[PDB]
């Protein structure tokens, strides 16, 4: 199990990193927790896909696109729903004369 | 989403079209697919050579392909800018933010249009009101 | 039961030990407080782990 | 195509009687190499269980495979000599006698029957349906097999009768080829010993009744093409039943229950399912390569996971059930694939990404441009300078511009209502006088 818990203690201290960012370098965390380059790539994408880390990379200058990119999102999707049943509504109400 | 095969079908099915004279306008839906096929490639492409788009498209020529953009620049139909260094077409696609005040102006008006609308169906709600039920 | 799970370690068969394992938690109950309960559950606990 | 690294001896040996038969016929026409061997292991097979039909017909596949000049098999000996190894040929004989036995047999059988009808007691009319019902299977005759054993089912006392009925019926009802009726029958099977029990019959049971149905469902719902159930009711199914010679042998539940989930399954499935599960571990360990497959999809493994995926692919087309799914399941694995590799990059290089599904940079290219119309991925090429970005996508600017024109939209049609209205209300339409 030792190789697990090694990478136990290193994906813990990453998500704890992490935050004081929304952009920041592969070659700095590798470095920080005490391996390659290419591991810690690795383990980002899986982390991603699992959704233990919250961004993405940008391979082309090596960095991470961290997200906090967020603001609202909650209003405006509700509108998107509101929006689309006054389509279906209208359509339906029309079409019953006749 | 083929043009040459929409071509080929319109020298076939050519004397209905005489007959009925709507002649012109099926020339028209030709043109149109053309400026689907290439305005569907910018929803998918930030950038992409003009060789590449007139090869895809099958306008067949590059020249062409920097001409047809050219034409919907006027036209807005497309944002898009021409790199004549690189040969590339690059594509835009930022007419509204949403933000603007121009936007809150053009939402405003369309709902003075919508109150008068269901203005015109209140009085006529109403006649129906007047008159007896069956 | 236990000796069993002695064997069945030593032998090296991950899928036997986990059946024995099962098997062995109904009789459990009634038993009180000896040693056999540990060295049973030593066997178990690893399966659990893999 | 050709691909002669399916065990032959493997696929024959894990069956038994039509199921058998069937399936090596199947392997024989879709591949060239593996033919030959095929129709002799089915010829040995028919020899024995009695059945007429499948001799006349493979031998006739055989006839022509020595036959011809476009086979090889006619210079091979370079003379018919006897030997060992010797093609056979039509015995006149064997064919009157085994369809002779058949029917005689047969006969055998009814008059048993017809005592046990006598003595009216139901077990014995049941069996008797049974024994009537296994000897039309032997024979080759798919229909009346199943008339015996819907004659069987009201004679029932007891819940083991209904399933073992049902089973039985099953059994039947693939060689009909109706997949609906297992679906009915296997719940009514689950349904009737107490909703598969309440207890686990005690410490365990002697037999899992409970494996045997969950297989035959997921067949089905395989077939089906409800890939996603199908991987879900299959996976329940343990090595408890240890194998089955008459619906689906344990290689195949595990290819089944692997390829099947991956295509259509998201990541919070696949750890729950097929990896946490003790069940399918038996089936994961019984041929690592559908468990490496599975882990290197998962992994972000793509480029060991298709190579190993190409290579089986062709052995996996000559399976009966699972042949006309390859395609349809190997696509879905490579477009949840592609928009499992864009959801961790923002700005991927394209190089590497048409490196990992193992195409040029031209072709994956063309695949990614479909994904971003058809597909869910907001994504833009910068095909300059080869970059894959980029694109947010922005909550505000889809629900503005479809506020505005659902807007335009619902005003024109107001207008077009008043406009039907008016002609309505005066009473014209068209009318040729």
């Amino acid at each position: 199990h030792i190789e697990e818990l090694l990478r136990n203690i290193r994906t813990q201290v990453l998500i704890k990193l992490i935050k004081p960012y929304t952009r920041i370098h592969i070659p700095f965390i590798s470095k920080e927790l005490n391996i390659d380059v290419a591991d810690v790539e690795s383990l980002l994408v899986q982390c991603i896909l699992d959704n233990t880390i919250h961004g993405r990379i940008d391979q082309v200058n090596q960095l991470l696109e961290l997200d906090h990119q967020k603001r609202g999102g909650a209003r405006y999707t509700a509108l998107d729903k509101w929006t689309n049943q006054l389509n279906s509504l209208n359509q339906a109400v029309v079409s019953k004369l006749a | 989403n083929n043009p040459s095969e929409l071509r080929n079908l319109v020298n076939k099915h050519s004397e209905t079209f005489t007959r009925d004279n709507n002649m012109g306008l099926v020339k028209q839906c030709l043109s149109s697919l053309y400026k689907k096929n290439i305005q569907r490639l910018t929803k998918t492409f930030l950038t992409l050579s003009l060789q590449d788009m007139a090869s895809r498209v099958q306008l067949s020529g590059p020249q062409e392909a920097e001409k047809y953009v050219l034409h919907m620049i006027e036209d807005g139909e497309i944002f898009a800018s021409i790199n004549q260094k690189d040969g590339m077409v690059s594509f835009h696609d930022n007419p509204e933010k949403y933000n603007n005040p121009a936007m809150l102006h053009n939402i405003d008006q369309e709902m003075l249009k919508c109150i008068e609308l269901d203005e015109r169906l209140k009085a006529m709600d109403q006649e129906i009101t007047v008159n007896p039920q069956f | 039961y236990a000796l069993e799970i002695q064997m069945y370690t030593a032998q090296k068969n991950n899928k036997k030990l986990k059946a024995l394992y099962e098997q062995s938690l109904h009789i459990k109950s009634a038993i009180p407080h000896p040693l056999i309960m540990g060295v049973i559950r030593e066997c178990g606990g690893k399966m659990h782990l893999r | 195509v050709e691909n002669p690294s399916l065990d032959l001896e493997q696929y024959a040996a894990s069956y038994s009687g039509l199921m058998r038969i069937e399936r090596l016929q199947f392997i024989a026409d879709h591949c060239p190499t593996l033919r030959v061997e095929a129709l002799k292991m089915a010829l040995s097979f028919v020899q024995r269980t009695f059945n007429v039909d499948m001799y006349e017909e493979i031998h006739r596949k055989l006839s022509e495979a020595t036959r011809s000049s476009l086979r090889e098999l006619q210079n091979a000996p370079d003379a018919i000599p006897e030997s060992g190894v010797e093609p056979p040929a039509l015995d006149t004989a064997w064919v009157e006698a085994t369809r002779k036995k058949a029917l005689l047999k047969l006969e055998k059988l009814d008059t048993d029957l017809k005592n046990y009808k006598g003595n009216s007691i139901k077990e014995s009319i049941r069996r008797g349906h049974d024994d009537l019902g296994d000897h039309y299977l032997d024979c080759g005759d798919l229909s009346n097999a199943l008339k015996c054993y819907s004659r069987a089912r009201d004679y029932c006392t007891s819940a083991k009768h209904v399933i073992n009925m049902c089973l039985n019926v099953i059994k039947v009802s693939v060689y009909l080829q109706n997949w609906s009726h297992v679906l009915s029958y296997v719940s009514k099977a689950e349904s009737t010993p107490e909703i598969a029990e309440q207890r686990g019959e005690r410490d365990s049971q002697t037999q899992a009744i409970l494996t045997k149905l969950k297989c035959a469902a997921g067949l089905a719902e395989l077939a089906a093409r409800k890939y996603k159930q199908a991987a879900k009711c299959l996976l329940l199914a343990s090595f408890d039943h240890c194998d089955f010679p008459e619906l689906l042998s344990p290689s195949n539940v595990a290819i089944y229950g692997g390829l099947c989930a991956l295509a259509t399954f998201d990541r919070q499935e696949l750890q729950r399912n097929v990896i946490s599960s003790s069940s399918f571990k038996l089936f994961l360990e019984l041929e690592p390569q559908v468990r490496d497959i599975i882990f290197k999809f998962y992994e972000s493994k793509y480029a060991s996971c298709l190579k190993m995926l190409d290579e089986m692919k062709d052995n996996l087309l000559l399976d009966m059930y699972l042949a006309p799914h390859v395609r349809t399941l190997y696509t879905q694995i490579r477009n949840r694939a592609l928009i499992q590799y864009f959801s961790p990059y923002v700005s991927a290089d394209m190089h590497r990404m048409a490196a990992a599904f193992n195409t040029t940079v031209a072709a994956l290219e063309d695949e990614l441009t479909q994904l971003i119309l058809e597909g869910l991925i907001s994504a833009r090429v910068d095909s300059h300078s080869k970059i894959l970005y980029a694109r947010d996508v922005d909550q505000r600017s889809t629900t503005f511009e479809k506020s505005l024109l659902m807007g335009k939209e619902f005003q024109r049609r107001a207008k077009a209502m008043m406009l039907r209205a008016a002609v309505l209300r005066n009473q014209i339409h068209v009318k040729s006088p």
